[PDB]
RNA sequence: UUAAGUUAUUAAGGGCGCACGGUGGAUGCCUUGGCACUAGAAGCCGAUGAAGGACGUUACUAACGACGAUAUGCUUUGGGGA
RNA sequence: CCGAUAGUGAACCAGUACCGUGAGGGAAAGGUGAAAAGCACCCCGGAAGGGGAGUGAAAUAGAACCUGAAACCGUGUGCUU
RNA sequence: CAAUGGUAGGAGAGCGUUCUAAGGGCGUUGAAGCAUGAUCGUAAGGACAUGUGGAGCGCUUAGAAGUGAGAAUGCCGGUGUGAGUAGCGAAAGACGGGUGAGAAUCCCGUCCACCGAUUGACUAAGGUUUCCAGAGGAAGGCUCGUCCGCUCUGGGUUAGUC
RNA sequence: CGCGAGCUGGGUUCAGAACGUCGUGAGACAGUUCGGUCCCUAUCCGUCGUGGGCGUAGGAAAUUUGAGAGGAGCUGUCCUU
RNA sequence: AUGAUGAGGUUAAUAGGUUCGAGGUGGAAGCAUGGUGACAUGUGGAGCUGACGAAUACUAAUCGAUCGAAGACUUAAU
């Protein structure tokens, strides 16, 4: 019914990813895959990959075959932040948040 | 015409040596706006080539740059000498063209259209 | 521009150091405090 | 030359309404049918 | 059909409710450690080299204890018990 | 009398990170489970992760590990504009 | 039958939090906390049910207090907004080949360019292992990174005359 | 005495100095004189341009009237009569 | 600025190249003659010529994809 992938600590800013996130939500997986590795962003790698072990996932546990699946719902939010600095003028640091991300895909075959 | 980003010595010399390279080797990849801007340049050096008299041979050397290529059975001869020997007639009978331009996906490292720009 | 602490291990050990605070009763003293703190780096 | 007040969730996120990335454009490879660029050479394959 | 009049629909996004997630470390429970005392010891250590350190020491090895070239310990007298 | 923003500055290799030329100044940081039983194998991935299976009473107890609030960030939508 | 706006302020009655004494109770057949709810009292507030939670805690009377926060440009810790904005720290790169999961950014090659009383060679002061060879890619490199002054492993400084 | 988050900074109003005057003195004078650091990445309203969405009872391509709104709006000399 | 606007996408002159020309510059290269040399003369208003005008599919606009009507009531005439 509904297969599961979650990557966590992803190294990129949660608004960044869910911009690409924003695409693959309700696609099928062919075209979803398609989008991916075709927009030229930096969080699309890494995002095919997520999908990629779902539909796997959904092959190898439920015999959920892969030409039917559709990202049912695909979001992505906050992770454990690192906190950094840069050396600013005047003796000043201004801070830096190394921001993370906590990026989830559910595929489902639409039935029950 | 385009600038790409760069002065005007540093833009003479990235085109020749870019039109010398794809002289060389006959297809090389690069960003949309170089190949669009050797194009012309490497399609009038072909011309100059087309001819063959001495006069068009010096007034090509202006351009290209001296470099040595090694072909089959260690032998040598230089660009210009390429140029004049051996695409001079592979283009005798084509009235233009010369050259043909294949978009491909953005690179990683930017988002600059990489393309491959080769001798037809 | 010049900062201040440009560096010299000798004036660094002689101004400073175990056998300077050891030469004057009030050097005797800021060891006595820094043994009372527990101070690992005393001179 | 300062923010006078806070930018509330509400005038935020409507600001950002228009700040979106497209869909590529793509379409199916006429040789592997897998999907391309228009107008850019099929990576899978390398045709036209 | 034509005139006049009236009224949906829309949601790019927003609001409010609700549901489910994350982030974060409040709260509750807990104690290794503290605080204030009481009663009794004790209230001098050094040229016999002190107090405090530095270097070392293990089968292998950095740190912390312990130890000192007899070094991750030796002897002896007693206690004990795998 | 205090229960981890308290109680020592210090419950945790603390007068230590660290800062200062130096006197000196001076932190932050406890909690998996009863038992480590600390997740055999399989699947995607270069790996980090994950998803099954198994351990366990419990694994939104999986090592950043008891409970897990609010600010804050998301994904749905019933009613609105 | 009369009275009941109220600030500085006086008076009175009370609600709550921790602990203690005694009495009486509740608790893995699920305590305290936490969350939700359309419940009760004149108020401070009190219950009940359902979830999470995995061990303590209520009630009556009376005692004691580190007893109630929304403001002190308060202190500590988290997270916002400005915003996907400013910035990316003097400069010339191009291309072929190779390596890899991945390459404008790493290795090799050609061409081109910059310095050249110096961005070159030594040697002091200072820093101490940054030195070398393999290996890795979390973090640090203002991007990326297969690379490195980064990480892991193993190595490296030889004087009668300096 | 419009306008310095649009500009200058000559005057004036910091610290230096000097002359005249007053004060025993330190110093003083709206008395002169030479010199003397002008920071800010625009959130909101406002304003100048420029897009997207939706509504105009079907979906469209082109030409349009004008409810309103804005811009202009100055004037000399010579000749003739 | 970007997005818009406009000219075009092979049944094609939209841009590049090629050919011709305008305009600009001013006598290319190699020869031969003359000079000891520095140079000069003829070839030959030659050679070169970014945006400007025209012709030509030689090269690229090849393939494909997405969005977008089926027309409400009420009343009066018809
Ligand atoms: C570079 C960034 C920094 O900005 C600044 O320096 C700017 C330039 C400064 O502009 C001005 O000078 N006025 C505009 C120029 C006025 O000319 C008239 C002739 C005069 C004079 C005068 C009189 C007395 C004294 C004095 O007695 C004395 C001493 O030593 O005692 C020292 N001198 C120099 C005096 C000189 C800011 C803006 C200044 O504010 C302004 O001052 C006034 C008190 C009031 C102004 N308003 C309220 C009317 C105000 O707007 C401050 C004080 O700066 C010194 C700003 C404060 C906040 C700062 O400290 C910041 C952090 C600055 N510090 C720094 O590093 O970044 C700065 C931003
Ligand atoms: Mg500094």
């Amino acid at each position: 019914m509904e297969a599961k992938a979650v990557a966590r600590t992803i190294r990129i800013a949660p608004r960044k990813v869910r911009l690409v996130l924003d695409l693959i939500r309700g696609k099928n997986a062919a075209e979803a895959i398609a989008i991916l590795k075709l927009t030229n962003k930096a969080s699309s790698p890494v995002i095919e990959k997520v999908l990629m072990s779902a539909l796997a996932n959904a092959e190898h546990n439920y015999d959920m075959n892969t030409d039917e699946l559709v990202v049912k719902e695909a979001y992505a939010n906050e992770g454990p932040t690192l906190k950094r600095f840069r050396p600013r003028a005047q003796g000043r640091a201004s801070a830096i948040n190394k921001r993370t991300s906590h990026i989830t895909i559910v595929v489902s075959d639409g039935k029950e | 015409y385009r600038k790409l980003g760069r002065t005007s010595d540093q833009r003479k010399a990235m085109l020749r040596d870019l039109a010398t390279s794809l002289i060389i080797s006959e297809r090389i990849e690069t960003t949309e706006a170089r190949a669009k801007e050797v194009r012309s340049v490497v399609e009038k050096l072909i011309t100059l080539g087309k001819k063959g008299d001495l006069a068009s041979r010096r007034n090509a050397a202006k351009t290209l740059r001296n470099v040595e290529i090694l072909n089959e059975d260690e032998t040598t001869q230089t660009a210009l000498q390429k140029l004049f020997g051996e695409i001079a007639e592979r283009y005798t009978e084509r009235q233009g063209g010369y050259t043909r331009i294949l978009k491909q996906g953005p690179r990683r490292g930017d988002g600059a259209e990489s393309v491959i720009i080769e001798l037809v | 521009v010049k900062r201040t602490y440009q560096p010299n291990k000798r004036k660094h050990s002689k101004v400073h150091g175990f056998r300077k605070r050891m030469s004057t009763k009030n050097g005797r003293k800021v060891l006595a405090r820094r043994r009372r703190k527990g101070r690992k780096v005393l001179s | 030359a300062v923010p006078k007040r806070r930018t509330s969730k509400t005038r935020k996120n409507k600001r950002r309404t228009h700040f979106k990335i497209s869909v590529p454009g793509m379409t199916e490879c006429p040789n592997c049918g897998e999907y391309k660029l228009s107008h850019r050479v099929c990576k899978n394959c390398g045709s036209y």
